């Protein structure tokens, strides 16, 4: 009857490490585990990434957090799979998602 | 004191910069010796502790040393305390004032 | 993750002494505190 | 205890004891270290000089 | 059946023995070998005639 | 009568902390852990003003000043908070721990 | 920390016998089990019990059904419990709902 | 290379990474290029 399908969850996606690293953010909501964040260009905090800005995108969140939680833990190293990330509705071209941690250690295959 | 025990605890601990006793000003608690407690452990989420079994352990030492031109190495410990009780209400918590 | 464990403690078991006769304004001399352990331990669910 | 049963009615019958359960599954503590061997050139507070 | 011994005595090159396809040791395999919990030693992983390498 | 030996730590974290070499205009004496961006016009090295957004591009690990051409600079890993000095223009703590999104650098 | 907890299913109540009967049902929407049903005023079609009909309600269904099911199965005979039959919200006066099955062989304890 | 085992048929490798996030990675190395020193011997036909 009830047919549920167990599979495996690997983020990664290469080889490389995923150093996770600590810092202040002003979270608007409940942000799920694992999703993209940038940096407020005058509040100075860390948010959840807009899906639209460009290059603002600085990393990927690490333990779900909300707008309590202070200190706010996201990787800073690593490959992604695209079909395995919380992407904001925003991002609507697969391009501007995949290349959108273009530049810096976090990266998507 | 008759047929109950009597001790007085003063264990402290050190949080982040300065020491605490565990026990607040005025705490008295009803208490068998003879209730069951769980020192119960978790598995341990590490790759290299599964790799030779030591799931169910109490604790776990690990050594790593990062390579490339800056040498440093770690010391590493792991281990899913889950302190847990047979029946709550054996023990009387009561405030004192 | 914030987890809790909450075992199922009654709420008789962490009473407090809350009111105006806790053991401060108790005379000292004449006011004994062993009718306040049997009126605290007869709740306990076994001997203690 | 026994109430009241009459020996002219049946009666009712008494619902069983049924338990409870809970979980508290997660459970976990990592104190990393480090020991940055540049550290050894000074002299140790032991190590008399 | 033609002779009357049918055992045969065949030494073979260490380099014939270790462990199969070159996988990592473990804790009980090593180079091929099979070591029980008390150290003694189980089962031989052996390679055959290895000229020409090809 | 009292000299305490404070455990130097300059490391805060696992991350490896690996280095690299540049040409620097430096125009004063600058110490070890010290911040520095990338010169917006002439493309030389200087300290980190603690104004610009997010222009730090690293970390000095050998002091040097104007005389030395070329410089070496931590690349990666991350950094205490407090052994890292800092230029005097930057004060809030926010946009301190948040110099170096978007790079290998980071602080706790 | 979720205390689902263990009951024992009894909704029988006393040991009087439990009867089932089979009838056309019409009913109207996905009926689940343990559902008091009336007889259809107009086509003597079987319908849950709406809770404001005093005394029209005659069965008691056992096993859950729907629409779609042509026939089903009621218990007609026994004593049963009161959480454990699931009951219309429309019927709320107490002593009136312990008595909806009164003049029956389905009794309420 | 530094094992000099480069010419073999297959090179299966299990190691685990460092770091906190320690994970195993296997990687199976090989170097296929199958040939036929006689072209003309086969000829394939495709049929209609």
């Amino acid at each position: 009857t009830s047919k549920e399908t167990f599979t495996h969850y690997q983020p990664q996606g290469n080889s490389d490490p995923a150093h996770t690293a600590t810092a202040p953010g002003g979270l608007s909501a409940k942000a799920p585990a694992m999703t993209p964040l940038m940096l407020d260009t005058s509040s100075r905090k860390l948010v959840a990434w807009d899906g639209t800005t460009d290059g603002a995108a600085v990393g990927i969140l690490a333990v779900a957090a909300d707008q309590t939680s202070t200190t706010l833990t996201f990787y800073k190293s690593g490959t992604f799979r695209y079909e395995d990330v919380l992407w904001p509705e925003a991002a609507s071209d697969e391009t501007k998602k995949r290349t959108a941690f273009a530049g810096t250690a976090i990266s998507i295959v | 004191y008759g047929d109950v025990a009597i001790v007085v605890y003063s264990g402290q601990y050190v949080e982040n910069g300065v020491k605490k006793n565990f026990l607040p000003d005025n705490t008295m608690v009803l208490g068998n010796t003879q209730a069951r407690g769980l020192r119960t452990y978790g598995c341990i989420q590490d790759a290299d502790a599964q790799r030779e079994g030591i799931n169910a352990s109490a604790r776990y030492p690990k050594n790593w040393v990062t390579t490339g031109d800056p040498a440093r190495e770690f010391t590493m410990i792991q281990s899913a305390p889950l302190m847990l009780l047979a029946d709550p209400d054996e023990f009387v918590s009561v405030q004192l004032a | 993750d914030p987890v809790e464990v909450d075992m199922g403690r009654s709420e008789e078991n962490n009473i407090t002494q809350s009111g105006g006769t806790e053991w401060s304004k108790r005379d000292k001399s004449t006011y004994d505190p062993t009718d306040d352990i049997e009126a605290y331990a007869l709740n306990a669910s076994g001997v203690v | 205890m026994a109430l009241y049963v009459s020996p002219i009615v049946s009666g009712e019958v008494i619902r069983s004891r049924g338990g409870s359960t809970s979980e508290f599954t997660p459970g976990y503590v990592k104190p990393k270290h480090e020991v940055n061997p540049q550290m050894t050139l000074r002299r140790l507070p032991d190590e008399d000089p | 059946s033609s002779r009357l011994f049918r055992t045969q005595f065949r030494m073979v090159s260490p380099k014939r023995i270790s462990n199969p396809n070159n996988t990592g040791d473990s804790r009980n395999c090593r180079a091929g070998v099979q070591i029980n919990d008390s150290g003694a030693a189980l089962g031989y992983y052996v390679s055959e005639d290895g000229y020409p390498g090809w």
